[PDB]
């Protein structure tokens, strides 16, 4: 959905990382979120 | 949130008289728990007069 | 879409400066302190710095580092290696270029460290930092629960 | 429409001529007289990339 | 507010001059007697002026 | 052991996305081994089945 | 930004006259005012179990 | 700043240890009063450090996986010079006349 | 040149260390002029 704060972005669990942890290589998310469609 | 706001009548008495004022408040959004709201404990501000 | 946001900072190159409070005395600092921009509610301060974030040791693109100049070679590290605290220990969340974006609790100074091998590196400066709560509850820590509202809290990317 | 300059060269600002990883000087030279301009951020961001 | 603050302009066995710039409540001052250090050493050779 | 106790329950279910991936065309459910599991989904209608390895 | 919430003021009712038992867990405004040309507001930071009247 | 044997090396402090006598370098020992402190040298049974206030100090260090520390409810007071009064020393003003401990050992 | 720390020995680039790093056999200041005459 929509993170409280402005830049973040939200993960599948809805936990919020920042905006720039999305596609980096890194995994951040459980079951890795951030790191499908790049 | 003063004295005897939790009334046992032994000290093992297994009945109770609560009147601690709390109220249930409402979860935020996404999350999975029980928020409360009521007044603080009496025998700790009898403890500090 | 985020390294055409990033790549302005290729330009550049940090520097060393000098810190009145290094690990011993005075000194030129790798890591010095420009300023603590902290206006925004729940303990989030924006650091500017004499050192660079995101960037490798050459100049490309790197996760989650640090690079600073030392005395002339620029080197790097990885950013949980570093360490700030104002009174309590704070948290880094990200950093961009010059800038970084902690979580500090209030306190009237603010000292930021890394260590190598066996040398350790720090800069204190008198700055204050300071905490805001929001609306008429004057609390310290943020709450578990409670009524939402509207705050004015510094951005976590790098728009 | 804005034109930036490099030299008497009103060339537009999307497309410069020259990039950082190709010219490392010289583009920083290029932004350096566009600065007081409203169309300094597409130069930026064209300027860097390519 | 945000208190800009030009860099310094170091002249080793010389003089400076002020020029404004008409900057919003720009102070302008130039010092003498000094002898900087970077981080490599003496940033001039001079002892005064 | 003094006269003071905390209270134990049955855990409820926790859902896990690290089990269920996507073959080809169809929904595809690995439970650990060892271990049972339930499966709820309204693509088509009501569903429920409770799956053994 | 999630906000704290104060515990529930216990209002006790008289002839043209309303008490406040207020217990707060951190400082809290209260803030009052009359409704009429003269509002004579109250603005008040209570830190303690306090009886406004 | 002593050796175990009975050499002088350099930054280094040398503890008893049930009737055996260790050592280990200055930069894994540790200590802190209300924010941590950070030591500038020592000599003999003298540390030197530099420190914010506090109502204790707890000098720590860990050798193996064992931690070893002592608090002693002793105050430290950080006290300023001047008519202003701070509690970090300023990035600049004007030079007087103080009273700090020498850092050299005469 | 004095530092103002009535103990310290003074660098080549006006940093001042203790004074008893000056001959020690550590590299304390920048271009080791401390360890330059022991
Ligand atoms: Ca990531
Ligand atoms: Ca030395």
């Amino acid at each position: 959905n929509e993170c409280n704060i402005p830049g973040n972005f939200m993960c599948s669990n809805g936990r919020c990382i920042p905006g720039a942890w999305q596609c980096d290589g890194l995994p951040d998310c459980f079951d890795k979120s951030d790191e499908k469609e790049c | 949130g003063a004295f005897g706001d939790i009334q046992s009548r032994t000290v093992s008495s297994s009945d109770l008289y609560a009147n601690t004022n709390l109220v249930l408040q409402r979860p935020k959004a996404g999350a999975i728990h029980v928020p409360y709201t009521q007044a603080p404990s009496g025998f700790e501000q009898w403890k500090k007069d | 879409s985020t390294e055409e946001l990033f790549n302005e900072y290729k330009l550049t190159r940090p520097y060393m400066a000098r810190c009145i409070r290094c690990a011993v005395g005075s000194c030129h600092s790798p890591i010095a302190i420009e300023a603590v921009k902290s206006d925004g509610h729940d303990g989030y301060v924006r650091l500017q710095t004499s050192s660079q974030y995101g960037l490798d040791s050459s100049g490309n693109l790197k996760g989650r580092t640090m690079r600073y100049d030392m005395h002339g070679t620029i080197k790097e590290i990885p950013l949980h290696q570093v360490s700030l605290y104002t009174s309590r220990p704070c948290h880094i969340v990200d950093g961009h270029g010059y800038f970084l974006l902690a979580r500090c609790p209030a306190g009237d100074s603010i000292t930021m460290e890394f260590k190598k091998d066996s040398v350790r590196h720090s800069c204190s400066v008198p700055y204050e930092v300071k905490f805001n709560p929001v609306g008429r509850e004057l609390y310290t820590h943020p709450p578990e629960h409670g009524v939402e509202q509207a705050c004015q809290v510094y951005a976590h990317d790098a728009q | 429409t804005t034109m930036c300059l490099l030299a008497n060269v009103t060339f537009p600002c999307a497309q410069p001529p020259i990039c950082y990883d190709r010219k490392p000087a010289e583009t920083l030279a290029m932004l350096s007289v566009n600065v007081d301009n409203p169309g300094y951020d597409e130069l930026l961001e064209a300027a860097v990339k390519c | 507010y945000k208190t800009g603050m030009d860099s310094p302009a170091i002249k080793c066995c010389g003089s400076q001059e002020c020029t404004p710039t008409y900057r919003p409540d720009e102070q302008c001052k130039v010092f003498t007697g000094v002898y900087p250090f970077m981080w490599g050493g003496a940033y001039c050779f001079c002892d005064t002026e | 052991n003094r006269g003071a106790y905390v209270e134990m329950h049955l855990p409820g279910s926790e859902v896990d996305s690290s089990l269920v991936s996507l073959s080809g065309s169809s929904v595809t459910v690995t439970p650990p081994d060892g271990t049972s599991a339930l499966v709820e989904c309204e693509c088509g209608g009501t569903k429920i089945s409770e799956t053994i390895n | 930004c999630t906000v704290p919430l104060a515990p529930e003021p216990m209002i006790t009712f008289g002839f043209r006259s309303v008490s406040l038992k207020l217990h707060p867990k951190n400082p809290t405004y209260l803030i009052t005012r009359q409704l009429a040309d003269e509002p004579h507001y109250t603005h008040e930071l209570i830190s303690e179990p306090a009886v406004r009247n």
